[PDB]
């Protein structure tokens, strides 16, 4: 079911498409994205698990947030996973995203908004239906209120549009899950010697008690986390808890019901404070951004990453990864405070390609700091 | 007079000088006298029917648009980081 | 009985803050937020911030997390700071929906 799409309105742009279902292995859309569309694997992915709530992020928020990830994401090819509808903070991120592209003076490092939206809730679907190999299909752009219906973003460049399951209304969330969990087991290079393993990082912004089950799911397949101070769902909630330093079952029901009074169920209040207890019980790969005191979303970016790979071994050959991204961003003073402080051993075998690496791309400091260590 | 005038001189013989090329852009080129065949020609040319100053399509002008603000973000982006760093701001 | 009510006492310290119409404002809009957390009942502070000219003072207490501010509320508000030529107030609005 592959098809391309014409966007028609203020601005015309094409966009590519493919229906698939929730039974599906996410193997063969990986393959599909990375050969029949051309997409190079991406050197960071960072996905959207927000936005989709009545209530919007400020502007001047907004604006930040866009501003640090497309900055962050700039720098390589990376790729933002996010629900392709028309709506929310997902408008405005592709939207930047489109403006970031066609502002691109380098193409070789391209930053691609992928769309996974459900079934359910397109908009002029039968439009799309026709998907003629020869003739792209036509498509509307129409900014629907907030409803239940949403229409297709023209900003996104590839979609991912997946049937609902008949068994749980929770096929685009598992589906979102599956696709981050094998991204994360692949090679950001198109041969496995200088490549480094897919850097998968989820964004929550202003997330509802109902994706608690799928952020738990996919802290459990071991991917971090980041979290806005000010978004005000569960990221506050989070926040919150984090600045408490400790998690109780009583604190965290008030604070629940402090921020959802509508939601008020025994069952699931127990649910919802059990997972957040074990997404809690983690930590380390949750990681707080505050875009009003740090405001630099790279930093914070390669500080969960260092972090996550830090509580899970301490071998040289494990950090590798964090230090080439290091390198890719020239965070010196991150890569000098977090890696190459005191713990890890380093023999000059194992700095040869993050030598040869940081030499090629003109970087300096990580030049001075490799001789200076080894 | 030459020491208080020369420098605004340079810059007032830069302005004039794009006026000057606009003007030789429409010109014949064909020095006078023998410029009347040009100026029959353009006439003839008139009765029977530029690098500056071009207009683009539609997808080009909207992505050098695109272009512009992005540049004006990052120059205002600059300026700001600037006033933060200075010494005045800091104190 | 009087200090038992606080939120509509105020200090004024010439020595220290010798700012009168931020104590002022301060004052009123401390006894606006303990009257009511609705952004209706905030319009009028906000009016006199932007009459003033403080915009920090506006920042730091109407327009920090807990009231709610639709673009409707805010397009009297807009009014008053374009007309009053008050662009720091117009900035906040427009980077506040």
């Amino acid at each position: 079911r592959l098809g391309d799409i014409d966007f028609t309105g203020v601005s015309r742009t094409r966009g590519k498409f493919v229906r698939v279902t929730s039974s599906t292995d996410p193997a063969e859309i990986y393959q599909i994205l990375t050969k029949q569309w051309g997409l190079a694997p991406p050197h960071l992915v960072v996905a959207l698990m927000g936005g989709d709530e009545v209530a919007q992020l400020k502007p001047w928020l907004r604006d930040t947030l866009r501003k640090g990830l497309v900055k962050a994401a700039q720098s390589t090819g990376a790729w933002i996973l996010t629900s392709g509808l028309r709506f929310g903070i997902t408008k405005n991120l592709g939207q930047a995203v489109r403006d970031h592209s066609l502002a691109s003076t380098s193409p070789k490092v391209r930053v691609v908004a992928i769309g996974i939206a459900p079934w359910n809730m397109i908009q002029n679907r039968d439009l799309l239906l026709s998907a003629k190999p020869d003739h792209p299909a036509t498509y509307p752009t129409e900014d629907l209120p907030y409803g239940a219906v949403y229409s297709l973003d023209c900003n996104h460049s590839h979609f991912i549009l997946v049937d609902e399951d008949p068994k749980r209304p929770g096929a685009t969330g598992e589906m979102r899950v599956k696709m981050l969990k094998h991204i994360s087991l692949q090679r950001t290079g198109y041969g496995g010697t200088g490549s480094i393993e897919i850097p998968v990082l989820c964004l929550l912004v202003h997330g509802e008690p109902r994706i608690l089950q799928k952020m738990y799911k996919n802290i459990q397949n071991s991917i971090p986390w980041l979290i806005l101070a000010g978004s005000g769902g569960v990221a506050d909630i989070l926040v919150t808890l984090m600045d408490r330093g400790c998690w109780d079952a009583d604190i965290v029901q008030e604070l629940l019901i402090n921020t959802f009074p509508d939601g008020l169920h025994s069952t699931e209040i127990t649910s919802w404070t059990k997972l957040i207890q074990r997404i809690l019980d983690h930590g380390h790969l949750l990681t707080v951004h505050d875009p009003e005191q740090d405001s630099e979303l790279d930093t914070v970016i390669l500080k969960a990453l260092v972090k996550a790979c830090k509580s899970q071994s301490q071998e040289a050959q494990d950090f590798l990864d964090e230090l080439k991204l290091a390198v890719a961003w020239n965070r010196v003073d991150i890569a000098k405070s977090e890696i190459f402080s005191g713990d890890v051993q380093w023999s000059a075998q194992d700095l040869e390609e993050v030598m040869m690496e940081a030499l090629v791309n003109d970087k300096p400091d990580f030049v001075r700091l490799f001789v200076d260590n080894g | 007079t030459f020491q208080v005038v020369q420098e605004n001189a340079d810059i007032f013989w830069k302005f004039q000088r794009y006026n000057l090329i606009v003007e030789y852009h429409s010109r014949p080129a064909l020095a006078p006298p023998f410029i009347i065949i040009s100026h029959i020609t353009q006439a003839l040319l008139s009765f029977i029917k530029d690098l500056l100053e071009r207009e683009l399509p539609s997808g080009l002008d909207q992505k050098l648009m695109t272009w512009e603000t992005v540049q004006k973000e990052n120059y205002l982006a600059k300026l700001e980081h600037e006033h933060r760093e200075s010494s005045g701001e800091r104190l």
